[PDB]
């Protein structure tokens, strides 16, 4: 029987063949396997055999060639820092991972005890038997919970895992070789990009030094000292893709800036001593409108109820506790105040202390206020927040669609170009949970509503009909020229302007527009239809070509739900899948902006718009132009 | 083909709901950006607009308002503030399709925890009636029912 088992699989007759199928019947780690499947194994399965306790099946770091099971004893799994991190048994298998991923060793198999047997499949063997029919879960295992787990989605992805074992798998799967370089900037930039969720700085620093610094526990001189000096190719690696996705917001971390700073010294100095990162040294010495950064100060009012103010000055990143106390400072008291945002409308919202960043969030015209809780249902609102009382149509008609549209997309793309990747990861976990600002997004969504309103105000205030369908006219025209500049996020806010309550009322006025521009609002209406996942619009904006500004309030839904769809973990592990999906999302925005896009009077306009916000203001105005 | 619209201020499980209906949390993935992301055939098709995440952006909400022939006024029932934004609401639904009657349905979300609670059965009886809740999933199908019969 063990003879058969050891003869060469090219020297087995059809009588051993049968006797070996028989046998693989009792075997547990096959059942899930087909006859067909089985009977194919049967001239292929080697059956090896070590009498020797302590001896080694592979090492850590070795190419996936095998995949094991165990017929007679058991097994230690051995990984460079943690020593036995977990034992196979009998009817155990294991070598599955690297096998399938083209991956090296994520950790040694040590025989446990003396005189051991196993039945091993060789990799050419493997990928055409098994490779698309053993698609088990791989279950990575240390101290008897799950730390890493990875399914078929063809390879094994990590779905879910602990911070801990997701970055020691994104480390040990860096390719160095040069014309890989993409493809590994792909693979890790969903950890680099997702961390702040699961594994902040303050846990990834004190990380990747440990990594750097680790040593293997087996080899000859030389396998271990291209092993260390390999793991510390593949951490300066990540770290330089780390550095690059923040960028400029390395700045408001000081963790993450002593951390890189030493870092650089560790490496500047290991590559004089070892004679190495001849190439990687240089790019990490060079990281060693404009975006708002959370550290600017800013000089706000905060508002009381008689309509007097205090001027504060303070962090944009600062916390409602720190504005309370600010306030609390200058008018010198300690007297229960707490923060409320209000609306043009009267709309009151109390602030939590927790809240951080919150002079961004306002509306168009919002205020902030402090009062003690009492003072709350009495506040009314300034009236600066009231919007113009004259329309600027004076000013404007006398400027180019054409040219309006362009200044608009321009500083459009200015305020499109601050916002941060991360902020949208900020903006969808809730600020509070990373104290960092959005305010860069803020300000750009902001100016979704602006230009809304903008359209709104300027139709509302034109009292003359003939004036007025010149208006209609103008905005359909100003909507289509930024639909060309592929700007559908202003395309969209002047179409919704027009969709408004106050100008669809209008009848006198849509009556007296040309059919022409009647036909051309119709279709731009359609392209708004929610219907089947707003497939309208998401089948538009799929065709165009990289330089061009998404629909804002839809990427923020897709953000919003990805997040309350799914769980951040599963089983106390990370939910890897989800980071995946949130991460895909932000990576469309970074497409959107893969390439750069192609008067001063109308700039000023354009940038210096004056809007009314209150909905009420806005009907009533337009009740006494059209009874 | 029906298209129903969940309302109601952040923080009230509007989108925990529109999930759980649809098709669930946990159990399965949860992909937004599908075409089928909203629609679930129960004997007919809905498609549920919901204004989560999108709150700060009015011509959203009215936008879904247009389209919208069934709606659900959610509330939690841990905030005093969230039944007091209804109101206005309410008002604004009869605005941008313009008549006098539309079908539509009072929710008050997050009934499970109440060592936390403070607004009553009470007051949102005084205002279709159901104490919901998305987490614990009671009457989260039932809230979606009511509309296609009215
Ligand atoms: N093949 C092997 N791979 C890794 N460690 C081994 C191996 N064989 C023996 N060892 C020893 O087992 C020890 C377990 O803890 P360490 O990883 O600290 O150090 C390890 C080595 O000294
Ligand atoms: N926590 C773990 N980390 C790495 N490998 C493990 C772990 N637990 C079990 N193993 C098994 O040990 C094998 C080492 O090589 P592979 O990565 O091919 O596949 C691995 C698994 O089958």
């Amino acid at each position: 029987m063990r003879m058969i088992l050891r003869k060469p699989p090219g020297q087995r007759t059809v009588d051993d063949l049968e006797i070996i199928y028989d046998e693989l019947l009792h075997i547990k780690a096959l059942s899930h396997l087909s006859t067909t499947v089985k009977r194919e194994l049967a001239g292929v399965l080697i059956f090896e055999s070590h009498a020797k306790g302590g001896t080694v099946l592979f090492n850590q770091g070795e190419e996936g060639t095998s995949w094991y099971i165990i017929l007679k004893g058991s097994v230690n799994v051995v990984i460079y820092g943690k020593g036995v991190v977990c034992t196979l048994h009998e009817g155990d298998d294991f070598g599955k991972l690297a096998l399938v991923n083209d991956a090296p060793r994520a950790a040694s198999i040590v025989l446990r005890e003396d005189n051991c047997h196993f039945l091993r499949v060789d990799k050419e063997d493997f990928n055409r038997i098994l490779r698309d029919v053993e698609a088990n879960t791989v279950r990575l295992k240390e101290h008897d919970q799950d730390v890493l787990v990875l399914e078929k989605v063809q390879k094994y992805t990590v779905m879910s895992g602990t911070p801990e074992k997701i970055l020691e798998h994104f480390l040990e799967t860096i390719r160095l070789e040069p014309s890989l370089n993409e493809a590994t900037d792909s693979v890790l930039n969903d950890f680099v990009m997702m961390h702040c969720v699961f594994m902040p700085n303050t846990q990834l620093c004190p990380a990747l030094v440990a990594h750097y610094h680790a040593q293997p526990s087996q080899g000859t001189e030389q396998e271990r000292m291209d092993y260390a000096l390999n793991n510390k190719r593949r951490v300066i690696r990540l770290v330089l893709q780390w550095a690059a996705m923040y960028g400029d917001l390395l700045q408001e971390d000081d963790v993450a800036m002593a951390f890189l700073e030493e870092f650089y010294v560790s490496v500047s100095d290991d590559a004089r001593m070892m004679a190495a990162f001849k190439e990687q040294l240089p790019e990490l010495e060079k990281i060693v409108r404009q975006p708002i950064r959370g550290s600017d100060e800013v000089l706000f009012k905060v508002y009381c109820i008689d309509h007097t103010y205090t001027t504060i000055r303070v962090p944009v990143a600062a916390s409602v506790k720190e504005v309370i106390s600010a306030v609390a400072d200058k008018l010198g008291s300690g007297e229960g105040l707490i923060i409320v945002k209000m609306n043009s409308g009267g709309e009151k919202v109390v602030l939590k202390s927790n809240d951080v960043s919150v002079f961004t969030t306002l509306t168009i015209n919002g205020r902030l206020f402090a009062c003690p809780r009492e003072q709350f249902d009495s506040l009314t609102p300034l009236p600066e927040q009231e919007g113009p009382t004259t329309g600027t149509v004076g000013t404007f008609e006398l400027m180019s669609s054409k040219d309006l549209a362009y200044q608009m997309t321009t500083y459009d793309w200015e305020l499109f170009n601050c916002v941060h990747e991360l902020e949208l990861i900020y903006h969808t976990f809730g600020r509070h949970n990373f104290k960092k600002t959005t305010a860069n997004l803020d300000l750009f969504l902001r100016r979704f509503n602006e230009i809304q309103f903008w359209v709104v105000t300027e139709v509302c205030l034109c009292s003359q009909l003939s004036k007025r369908v010149q208006l209609l006219k103008k905005f359909i025209k100003i909507a289509a020229h930024c639909k060309e500049y592929k700007n559908l996020n202003s395309f969209f806010a002047i179409v919704m302007g027009l969709s408004n309550v106050a100008v669809s009322r209008l009848a006198l006025t849509w009556e007296k527009l040309p059919s022409k521009f009647k036909k051309f609002y119709a279709e731009f209406e359609s392209l708004m239809d929610p219907s089947r996942n707003h497939r309208a619009y998401r089948l538009t904006a799929a065709k165009l070509e990289p330089p061009l500004i998404p629909f804002m309030p839809l990427l923020i839904k897709d953000m919003t739900f990805t997040h309350e769809g799914n769980k951040t973990f599963i089983d106390n592990l990370v939910n890897f899948e989800k980071m995946r999906m949130i991460a895909n999302t932000a990576r469309t925005v970074r497409y959107y902006r893969s390439q750069p896009f192609n008067h001063q009077d109308v700039r000023s306009y354009v940038r210096q718009l004056n809007v009314i916000d209150n909905q009420r203001t806005l009907s009533q105005m337009s009740h006494r132009l059209e009874p | 083909e029906y298209k129903l619209v969940v309302l109601g201020s952040g923080g009230v499980g509007k989108s925990a709901l529109t999930v759980q209906f649809v098709q669930g949390i946990f159990v399965e993935k949860y992909d937004p950006t599908i075409e089928d992301s909203y629609r679930k055939q129960v004997q007919c098709m809905l498609e549920i607009l919901d204004t989560a995440g999108t709150e700060q952006f009015t011509a959203m909400r009215d936008l879904y308002m247009k389209n919208g022939q069934g709606f659900a006024l959610v509330y939690s029932i841990t905030a005093q503030s969230t039944f007091n934004d209804l109101q206005d609401l309410r008002e604004q639904i009869l605005r941008v399709k313009d008549t006098d009657d539309v079908p539509m349905i009072l929710v008050g979300n997050k009934c499970d925890l109440e060592d936390e609670r403070v607004v009553g059965k009470e007051q949102g009886q005084n205002l279709a009636f159901l104490e919901s809740s998305a987490k614990s999933k009671i009457n989260v199908n039932e809230i979606f029912y009511d509309l296609v019969r009215q």
